[PDB]
């Protein structure tokens, strides 16, 4: 009703792309609600292109202590541009939220082409899941020879655009640590997309990213992580548990190839995990998986997987689906808080 | 003129009893009954007993999410608050009135009780009136520089206030009058003569065309565009059979949305244009009650058909009643 006015707004904005302030951008239907604000489609009324803005609620903010993740997400995707790592245009701040303006990935994400394939498909085709695998790790390496541990990767993290090319996003998960330092003990993101080492507070590197490979691929494939099933949505206790101790059932619906790449990252210990081995980021490639992946067509973005988005197909939720987290019960900013807020923006 | 005139009161009933002097503090059975009285508290009732629910569920709805805390919303806030101004100011004290058969709240009374009811009534009139704007702009996008953030929706807000006590404050002030309306157990706006000598006339053109025609205009504007952009978006992207089937459904309730706007302001527009056009009228005193029940349903209808048919709100409720 209400729903279908908003995807007419939305549709409106596609066949107008197809052919500051937050006021300097018409907006539209959220495509999710973030941890911190909203994030909408927007397009800009003076270029005519497509932006996602992602809204961080200055109320929000303060509720989680966020400040310091937001800061990272800033400086490292405005300083890291390439064609799997999204592009930063703008970083502003309205009066309500700070806002990243990024180039868009109108596809939709990973996480929501698990489900958007049809949910009688279970998961993807092993060839479209590799592409797919292959490109995020381009993506990685990239990150890493910037010394940059990204941590928590995840689905919804990898955006497809409508080119069939994906991008990493969500930078702020990350921590940039120079080699000789990036041992240091420490917990950060989200669990169920977290490796052993984070969870017990312990020292980590590149390895991490590995880890959150091999979740994303079994996911890619079986339509659901290692940490869950499909009738766990458990605590963290618990959730906690299956990261450290457990090495899957791995399906028959993999080729051996990628059943075999699961099975190494699955298993406990960085030094059994792939890539870290004396800390390779092209450890990775020696796995049988990559005799399908040619390294010159993989830096240039050129790989096509099964299943490609239109721009005439819609990829977006509803703008009034949101999550929704704490927000002032009579409360009001401390100094700090607004001292944050403007030196994000820029 | 065919009712009663006189320097603080216009009984539209005509003279011929020696008892429409002063329906003040006359008890009303020259132009009305005891079962017309129990009707009309029976309609007061109904519209508590609805008006106060919905209004309530708009307010309520918000705080369990805090997402839904947000500027966006504000206009609806403000459409349940002006609906509650309607069953505080008019509903209840027509409600207790009735029973005694006439209104014994005095000329001091009148003079309050018509303001609440008046000020609710209008502030629900130009929350409407911005709703339908702030759609118009957001959604099929003519005009540059505006957007439905927190300072614009704050001006939204306060502007259906103002216009409201635009309207709702001058007879106070001897631009008009309030005086009964209806089986005169309610009071309502004199617009019945154009009496110079409480400068009547100029506020009645005033009311007619600020207050009805521009709104009407208004809405007709908006929703007609709203409904243009909704069946062409619909033609740009047909892949979907719920998306089309919904064009029609929303074309379908935007009409209704310009017909619930009609019944509520017509009556009392269409009345008082007549009588100003041709001198005299054959309209009873019961048939300007017709006017006031029209009018005092939008407290129920607005928020059915502006909140209860949109997913976020619905799943909330639904959640809250089936245990929660
Ligand atoms: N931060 C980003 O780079 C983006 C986030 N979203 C959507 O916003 C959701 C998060 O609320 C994601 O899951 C995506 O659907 C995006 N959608 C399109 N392009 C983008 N660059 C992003
Ligand atoms: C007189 C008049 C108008 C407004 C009347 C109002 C506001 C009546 C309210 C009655 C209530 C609230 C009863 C309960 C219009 C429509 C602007 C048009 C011009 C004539």
């Amino acid at each position: 009703l209400e729903t279908v006015v908003a995807n007419s707004a939305f549709i409106a904005a596609r066949g107008s792309f197809d052919a500051m302030g937050e006021d300097w951008f018409l907006d539209f239907r959220v495509l999710g609600r973030g941890g911190f604000g909203e994030v909408f489609a927007c397009q800009m009324k003076a270029t005519g292109k497509l932006y996602a803005c992602k809204k961080l609620n200055k109320k929000r903010l303060k509720k989680r202590k966020g400040y310091q993740g937001a800061m990272v997400e800033k400086k490292i995707l405005a300083k890291v541009h390439s064609r799997f790592i999204v592009s930063l245009a703008y970083a502003f701040e309205t009066k309500t939220d700070l806002c990243l303006v990024m180039t868009i990935m109108n596809g939709g994400d990973i996480r929501y082409h698990i489900y958007n394939v049809d949910e009688d498909n279970p998961g993807f085709q092993e060839p479209r899941a590799i592409f797919y695998t292959a490109q995020i790790v381009s993506g990685l390496e990239h990150l890493h020879q910037r010394n940059i541990i990204y941590r928590d990767l995840k689905p919804e993290n990898v955006l497809l655009d409508d080119d069939g090319n994906v991008r990493i996003s969500d930078l702020g998960l990350a921590v940039e640590l120079k080699a000789g330092q990036t041992k240091t003990k420490g917990y950060a993101g989200t669990p169920g997309f977290m490796a052993p080492e984070l969870l017990l507070g312990e020292e980590y590197d590149f390895s991490v990213d590995y880890f959150a490979l091999g979740v994303t691929l079994y996911e890619m494939i079986a339509a659901r992580g290692p940490f869950r099933a499909r009738g766990e949505k458990v605590e963290n206790k618990e959730l906690k548990q299956r990261v450290l101790e457990q090495a899957v059932t791995y399906p028959d619906k993999f080729s051996p190839a990628s059943k075999d790449f699961c099975e190494a990252l699955l298993q406990k210990d960085p030094e059994k995990r792939l890539g870290f081995r004396d800390g390779s980021c092209d450890g990775l490639r020696t796995h049988p998986l990559f005799r399908d992946i040619s390294w010159r067509q993989l830096e240039a973005g050129m790989l096509t997987p099964p299943f490609v988005p239109d721009s005439r197909t819609v990829y977006a939720k509803n703008i009034q689906d949101v999550g929704a987290f704490s927000t002032v019960k009579g409360v009001a900013f401390e100094k700090a808080d607004t001292e944050f807020f403007q030196e994000f923006a820029s | 003129m065919n009712g009663t005139e006189g320097p603080n009161f216009y009984v539209p009933f005509s003279n011929k009893t020696g008892v429409v002097r002063s329906p003040f503090e006359a008890p009303q059975y020259y132009l009305a009954e005891p079962w017309q009285f129990s009707m009309l508290a029976a309609y007061m009732f109904l519209l508590i007993m609805l008006g106060f629910p919905i209004n309530f569920l708009t307010l309520y709805v918000t705080v369990q999410h805090k997402k839904l805390r947000t500027p966006l919303n504000y206009i609806l806030l403000n459409l349940a608050v002006a609906d509650l101004f309607m069953v505080f100011g008019g509903f209840t004290t027509t409600l207790y009135t009735s029973l005694h058969g006439y209104f014994v709240f005095g000329p001091t009374g009148c003079n309050l009780e018509g303001f609440f009811a008046t000020l609710g009534g209008e502030i629900a009139l130009w929350s409407l009136v911005v709703l339908a704007i702030e759609r118009y702009v957001v959604v099929c996008k003519p005009m540059s520089n505006f957007r439905f953030g927190e300072n614009h929706a704050i001006m939204g807000v306060a502007f259906t206030w103002v216009m409201a006590l635009a309207c709702a404050a001058p007879p106070l002030v001897g631009w008009s009058r309030y005086i009964p309306e209806g089986m005169q157990c309610s009071c309502g706006i004199d617009y019945y003569t154009p009496h110079e000598e409480t400068n009547n006339e100029s506020f009645v053109i005033y009311m007619f065309v600020v207050h009805f025609i521009i709104p009407l205009i208004v809405i007709f504007f908006c929703y007609g565009q709203l409904v243009f952009t909704v069946k062409e978006a619909a033609a740009q992207q047909q892949e979907s059979a719920t998306t089309q089937k919904a064009e029609k459904e929303v074309t379908r309730m935007v009409i209704i949305m310009v017909i619930a706007f009609l019944i509520c302001w017509l009556p009392y527009a269409g009345v008082a244009f007549y009588i100003f056009t041709h001198q005299g009228s054959d309209f009873g005193p019961i048939f300007m009650t017709i006017p006031a029940f029209f009018a005092k349903t939008s407290a129920v209808y607005n928020p059915v058909i502006y909140i209860m048919m949109n997913k976020q709100f619905r799943n909330c409720m639904v959640t809250t009643l089936c245990c929660g």
